[PDB]
């Protein structure tokens, strides 16, 4: 039973990548308002697990309630769109709020660049990997329509989670 | 509205917390309503890069004793806005405690609070000894000192 | 660099501060203005060895790392009309640690 | 300028004027002072505090902890209480 959490600015495709992971397709316009957690069961690296993916959405709320719920997460998945610069810029802010609720400098996360399918690029693959070095995180480029990497990210995140419990 | 509070500037200001004490530091943020919110601690000698915002008020305490620490030779820290992304530095340091407050510190770390009254000391000291540093009472005093 | 020291002789300990670049002699006269005694009549003994007036405070073994304000390094003093005498008398000793502080 | 502080035991601790002025109780009393309730061991660390208070007050850089050994702590607390420093 691992509890995952998917965050990133609206538009990157947090709902897109999650549905592909579970339902295995690619909704081309999932509502950007709805937030839901999906429970799936899979055998990751020989461990028949259960991944509860919480697909986050909505406006910022720094209440004691959204923090407590977000703190339940054991590994986070800060996605960003490689055609949206802001998405990347805001990555800093997403990482930092996670640090605070998890009460540590050390927290299980992996960056994820979604929408690699798209032709034009603003954020180049290069800067993302090096920023990931600045943090300690595996970077994984991903595509929600081509489905590439979708699984690895969602798996490598849980590898880190298992590592944290050692 | 409290006088010791942070301002919701929503303006990022990258700051360095640098623990130059031998105490485990507990950085405290005073929220927009003035209430003290703790944050992750810092071992002795440790330096960490913190994301905070302009106008935000911090104070720093021994994590276990809640004893008082200083930052930049004053007791509060409020970052300005950054200049050319130069980080704002926050050097935390033991203040010079009075020999009496030092001695209360040591004796509280060696005897549990039940055995204060079994010590061969004048009874004023028992009242002092169980007067543990409390941050809520240092805000009350600090706010009143903003008399300036 | 500042060095912090306490100069003991008989039952008398002087709490003065001097610079590592200060010479034992210059120090012998730091007792000149308080103990009222000549620098050619004073014998300063770091531990059981003695000191050439020329030696600077540091070489004798007095660095900031071991002559700090919160624990000044100690410096014996011996006083002469013809023959020099040393002897520091110990301080009081604390009571046995109470059990509640253990 | 200097002051002589005498312990109950009889040791005479000679430390600069301002250093002793660190003590509120030794400020109201003041060119020589005796104490009959403070042993030689407590007054020594007492005086050591005086030099530490004066070197490191309003220091911008970092300050080192004032050590107190467990055996002398309680007696030191009292002297501190009585001495008002
Ligand atoms: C390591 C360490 N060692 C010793 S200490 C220490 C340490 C550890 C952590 C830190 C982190 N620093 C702070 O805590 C600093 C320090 C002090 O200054 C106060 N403070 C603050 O952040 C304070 C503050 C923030 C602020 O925001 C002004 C800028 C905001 C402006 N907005 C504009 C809109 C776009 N957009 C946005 N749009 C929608 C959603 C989100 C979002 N964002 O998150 C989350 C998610 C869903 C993500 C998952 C995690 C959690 S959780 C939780 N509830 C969440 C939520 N809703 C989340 N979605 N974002 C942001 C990128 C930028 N104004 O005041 C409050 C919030 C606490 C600092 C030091
Ligand atoms: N080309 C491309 N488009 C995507 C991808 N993922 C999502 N989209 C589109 O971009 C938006 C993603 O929506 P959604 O998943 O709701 O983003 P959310 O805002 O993160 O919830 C939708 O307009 C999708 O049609 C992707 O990997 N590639
Ligand atoms: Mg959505």
């Amino acid at each position: 039973e691992y509890k995952l959490v998917v965050v990133g600015a609206v538009g990157v495709g947090k709902s897109a990548l999650t549905i592909q992971l579970i339902q295995n397709h690619f909704v081309d316009e999932y509502d950007p308002t709805i937030e839901d957690s999906y429970r799936k069961q899979v055998v990751i690296d020989g461990e028949t697990c259960l991944l509860d993916i919480l697909d986050t959405a909505g406006q910022e709320e720094y209440s004691a309630m959204r923090d407590q719920y977000m703190r339940t997460g054991e590994g986070f998945l800060c996605v960003f769109a490689i055609n949206n610069t802001k998405s990347f810029e805001d990555i800093h802010h997403y990482r930092e709020q996670i640090k605070r609720v998890k009460d540590s400098e050390d927290v299980p996360m992996v960056l994820v660049g979604n929408k690699s399918d798209l032709p034009s690029r603003t954020v180049d693959t290069k800067q993302a990997q090096d920023l990931a070095r600045s943090y300690g995180i595996p970077f994984i480029e991903t595509s929600a329509k081509t489905r590439q990497g979708v699984d690895d990210a969602f798996y490598t995140l849980v590898r880190e989670i298992r590592k944290h419990k050692e | 509205r409290p006088v010791l509070r942070s301002v919701n500037s929503r303006e990022p200001s990258q700051v360095i917390f640098c623990n130059r004490s031998p105490r485990v530091v507990l950085p405290v943020w005073l929220n927009f309503d003035g209430e003290p919110q703790p944050y992750p601690t810092l071992p002795p000698g440790t330096g960490r890069r913190i994301h905070s915002y302009r106008g935000h008020l911090w104070l720093f305490r021994d994590a276990g004793t809640h004893d008082g620490l200083l930052v930049n030779q004053t007791e509060l820290f409020v970052p300005s806005l950054n200049v050319d992304g130069q980080p704002i530095f926050a050097n935390i340091t033991l203040p010079v405690y009075t020999l009496k407050e030092r001695c209360l510190q040591v004796v509280r770390s060696l005897v549990k609070p039940e055995n204060y009254r079994r010590l061969d000391i004048v009874r004023s000291l028992y009242e002092d000894l169980e007067d543990h540093p409390n941050v809520q009472k240092d805000l009350e005093r600090l706010t009143q000192e903003r008399i300036a | 660099m500042d060095v912090f020291l306490m100069i003991r002789r008989h039952k008398t300990t002087i709490f003065t501060d001097a610079k590592e670049s200060s010479t034992v002699f210059e120090l012998k006269r730091i007792v000149e203005g308080i103990l009222k005694r000549p620098p050619d009549e004073q014998r300063l003994y770091k531990d059981d060895q003695l000191l050439d007036d020329g030696k600077t405070l540091g070489e004798c073994g007095f660095t900031s790392q071991t002559a700090r304000p919160q624990a000044p390094a100690t410096v014996g003093l011996a006083f002469r009309d013809d023959t020099f005498e040393l002897c520091i008398e110990p301080f009081s000793s604390p009571p046995e640690l109470p059990d509640v502080m253990k | 300028m200097y002051v002589k502080l005498i312990s109950s035991d009889g040791h005479e601790f000679i430390v600069k004027r301002e250093h002793a002025l660190t003590s509120g109780t030794i400020k109201a009393m003041l060119n020589e002072v005796n104490f009959r309730e403070i042993p030689s061991h407590v007054l020594s660390k007492v005086c050591m505090y005086f030099t530490y208070k004066v070197r490191y007050t309003n220091s911008s850089t970092e300050i080192p902890e004032f050590p107190i050994a467990p055996e002398i702590a309680l007696e030191l607390l009292m002297a501190a209480n009585f001495l008002d420093c």
